[PDB]
RNA sequence: UCUAAGGGUCGGAACGAUCAACUU
RNA sequence: UUUGGUUCUAUUUUGUUGGUUUCUAGGACCAUCGUAAUGAUUAAUAGGGACGGUCGGGGGCAUCAGUAUUCAAUUGUCAGAGGUGAAAUUCUUGGAUUUAUUGAAGACUAACUACUGCGAAAGCAUUUGCCAAGGACGUUUUCAUUAAUCAAGAACGAAAGUUAGGGGAUCGAAGAUGAUCAGAUACCGUCGUAGUCUUAACCAUAAACUAUGCCGACUAGGGAUCGGGUGGUGUUUUUUUAAUGACCCACUCGGCACCUUACGAGAAAUCAAAGUCUUUGGGUUCUGGGGGGAGUAUGGUCGCAAGGCUGAAACUUAAAGGAAUUG
RNA sequence: GGAUAGUGGCCUACCAUGGUUUCAACGGGUAACGGGGAAUAAGGGUUCGAUUCCGGAGAGGGAGCCUGAGAAACGGCUACCA
């Protein structure tokens, strides 16, 4: 948890910097092949040794975010041409 | 199957006795040997472990959690894995008092663990 | 078995308590009321 | 262990021991069921041999 | 869910409709008991003639007066200060009465186990 | 039923290989029927996997996704991801494909 | 000034063979 | 009945005592042989599950379709377009209001739609598909007592309302102004915040209705719209034809949602129960005890908040209140 | 094991975690002494209890004692508080 922040800045913040803190840390899947053994060092960075391979892990969660539409709508486009 | 040892019902008859005859029938059949013969192949096997009244409630109900599982929107999902689950429970009890062991089965890894065989 | 309710109820402590037959007790003002509705007059009366 | 099996060595000697014990007498009073497969089977086959050597007609002809 | 008022509560739910009489619960050797010492005294026809799985031993034509109700009851104390008090039971004491009780010995009747100085259950009451 | 339920009687008679070693040598050995090579399972163990029998002689039907799950297929549960069903049995691993 | 607890190597629930200490 | 199965306890005599191992049976133990209809209630118009047929606006998730709304780019021209009781506020030689191609965005699922289908309940109407469910039916399939209702505890719970991000068409709290009034902080315009949609998380209230607890009985008639039985007849599939097939008609039953009239119930109204029992009676969960003071005071808990849940007493009044009948 | 007139955690020590509870523990309240029995009962019940008789407990609060066969005493002491 926070705490690690003690009591210290008050709650709100606390709250936040704990829902992308538990998420900053221990993902969780194979973008390569194998279990879970990725991360994200730091931002951007994410890789992961049941490869020794590194992703281009989003932000404080290294999981692409909107890249859920993108998943679909990028390679989605690519439907088009041959189909 | 034994809740389906009586597809029989169907290609042989008659509900079934055979295994003691009382408002018995009129057919061919050729006694204990004529049941036993070929209804002891029956499921292609056999059976015992524990314990079909429940081996399917807790099947049903297992795969029945799967979607819940990954869905997990379906509130009118879980609105019945709780019911085919209390149920699931429901029975053990009289094993609990009876059938299954004293604990475990009776217990089971119930919610949760697809078993077993 | 089962069961008490309500209606009257044990607890008491009142204002002359002693569900006295009276209060003795010294005679502070002479306070002369006055009638409610309907009615109509100074209701004498004594604090 | 890792928990804590423990609390003085002491004890770890002990419920090694003891636990083994108990445990090889559960095999050691499981063996019931030799004593129920033995003292059953016996007379299994001793109803079957004694339904032979009580009507042992057709055996010495058949065929 | 309570095989006694279930039939005794058909009859009852009978007579006052008129009729002859109708089916009922299974059988119980209790039910096929009262629908005795009703008989035997007098009010019901004849207990009938059915074979089930438990739906065996009788249906039972209606006749007479028999009203109204045979009594249901469902708690069962006797004896002495009882039984003649749960006697208030009954429609009036000048005769008339009829308090089916259960008796330790006997599913008897409110004088049928007056008899042998008998008591226990309190089983029903009928006219 | 569906392969991802023919395999399920296929672990009840015929030869389960469990490999990825011994995926190559249930090949080259020389009994390998089918191969099952998970998705997941690298390109190149995947790619040689095939040259592997693809020169021995054995049809391998491409997995269907997860390894981590490809096991779970068949049991196991730990993440396996290339069989050689090597003996028969009561599936139609003669007509897994036409 | 005493009592008790808590360990390492060699040999079969073994004993101690032996070795060394803090501390509660 | 039977050393083979051991294993005791101590009695009787041996003179007395004690200690012995012989018995010697008397328990219990595993065996062995022999006896005997040699051991298992029914299959609840109870309940669970099997199965196969199917139905449904049931649930999740994807994805389809559509018209419109408001908005744009370019349009055609040309003098008003609003807008109600009647006006006004506004829009307007800025190209509005009215059409002209096209696309843009989020809501939303018209019409058919009813006599209703489905859901625990809230609530559920575009397309296709994937995901797991559900009753009723059909058999006696499989079990055999597993059950029935429940303080505790919990899962879902409309709308608003909170948290954070996405967007943001429409309408639209607050808020403005325009009329209207003696007075208008409204009701009638018109802008417009939030919100309305959305995803992860809270909130757990509603005239959350059918204002009617759950389970089983029994008590009486007809009609009409969902699965199963038969005669099938009615018109067409299947076609050169029959038949079958599809709908479809008639008699049944099942269970559904509902309607129309006796005994019996009620204060009435009304009630297929709100029925049965003098005035017990089939089993259970729950709540009520004159109005107010009040769902307030305090306490504890729940929550971010708004609030929820629990919840008094003092005092104060004799009526408040149902239904009916007439003015 | 120590005490007791004598059981027993009665008290000591040493050792083990136990014993109760929604079938209501525990805690709170009593303008609570209990039971005889009292009052108004169609019945079913409400309500009452320190006048007598039993059993208890106390002589201002609170301990501790000598006396003895018998008392933690009232019409006996001892100290504290009052």
């Amino acid at each position: 948890i926070t705490g690690k922040y003690g009591v210290r800045y008050g709650s709100s913040l606390r709250r936040q910097v704990k829902k992308l803190e538990i998420q900053q840390h221990a993902r969780y899947d194979c973008s390569f092949c194998g279990k879970k053994t990725v991360k994200r060092g730091a931002a951007g960075i994410w890789t992961c040794s049941c490869c020794k391979k590194t992703v281009a892990g989003g932000a404080y969660t290294v999981s692409t975010a909107a890249a859920a539409t993108v998943r679909s709508t990028i390679r989605r486009l690519r439907e088009m041409v041959e189909a | 199957e034994q809740i389906v040892k009586y597809a029989r019902k169907g290609l042989t008859p008659s509900q079934i006795g055979v295994l003691l005859r009382d408002a018995h029938g009129v057919t061919q059949a050729r006694v204990i040997t004529g049941n036993k013969i070929m209804r002891i192949l029956k499921s292609n096997g056999l059976a015992p472990e524990i314990p079909e009244d429940l081996y399917y409630l807790i099947k049903k109900a297992v795969s029945v959690r799967k979607h819940l599982e990954r869905n997990r929107k379906d509130k009118d999902a879980k609105f019945r894995l709780i019911l085919i689950e209390s149920r699931i429970h429901r029975l053990a009890r009289y094993y609990r008092t009876v059938a299954v062991l004293p604990p475990n089965w009776k217990y089971e890894s119930a919610t949760a663990s697809a078993l077993v065989n | 078995n089962n069961y008490k309710k309500r209606l009257l109820g044990t607890a008491f402590k009142s204002s002359p308590f002693g569900g006295s037959s009276h209060a003795k007790g010294i005679v502070l003002e002479k306070l002369g009321i006055e009638s409610k509705q309907p009615n109509s007059a100074i209701r004498k009366c004594v604090r | 262990s890792k928990g804590n099996a423990f609390k003085h060595k002491r004890a770890l000697v002990e419920h090694i021991i003891q636990a083994k014990a108990d445990a090889q007498r559960e095999k050691a009073l499981n063996e019931e069921a030799e004593a129920r497969r033995l003292k059953n089977r016996a007379a299994r086959d001793r109803r079957a041999q004694r339904v032979a050597e009580k009507r042992d007609a057709l055996l010495k002809e058949d065929a | 869910s309570s095989v006694l008022a279930d039939a005794l509560n058909a009859i009852n739910n009978a007579e006052k409709t008129g009729k002859r009489q109708v089916l009922i619960r299974p059988s119980s050797k209790v039910i096929i008991k009262f629908l005795q010492v009703m008989q035997k005294h007098g009010y019901i026809g004849e207990f009938e003639y059915i074979d089930d799985h438990r739906s065996g031993k009788i249906v039972v034509q209606l006749n007479g007066r028999l009203n109204k109700c045979g009594v249901i009851s469902p708690r069962f104390n006797v004896k002495i200060g009882d039984i003649e008090k749960w006697t208030a039971n009954l429609l009036p004491a000048r005769q008339f009465g009829y308090v089916i009780l259960t008796t330790s010995a006997g599913i008897m009747d409110h004088e049928e186990a007056r008899r042998k100085h008998v008591s226990g259950k309190i089983l029903g009451f009928v006219y | 039923e569906s392969i991802n339920q023919k395999l399920a009687l296929v672990i009840k008679s015929g030869k389960y290989t469990l490999g990825y070693k011994s995926t190559v040598k249930s090949l080259r050995q020389g009994k390998s029927k089918l191969i099952i090579i998970a998705a997941n399972t690298p390109v190149l163990r995947k790619s040689e996997l095939e040259y592997y029998a693809m020169l021995s002689k054995t049809k391998v039907y491409y997995f269907q996704g997860g390894n981590n799950e490809l096991g779970t297929a068949v049991g196991k549960l730990f993440r396996v991801g290339v069989v050689s069903i090597l003996e028969a049995g009561d599936s139609d691993i003669l007509t897994t494909l036409a």
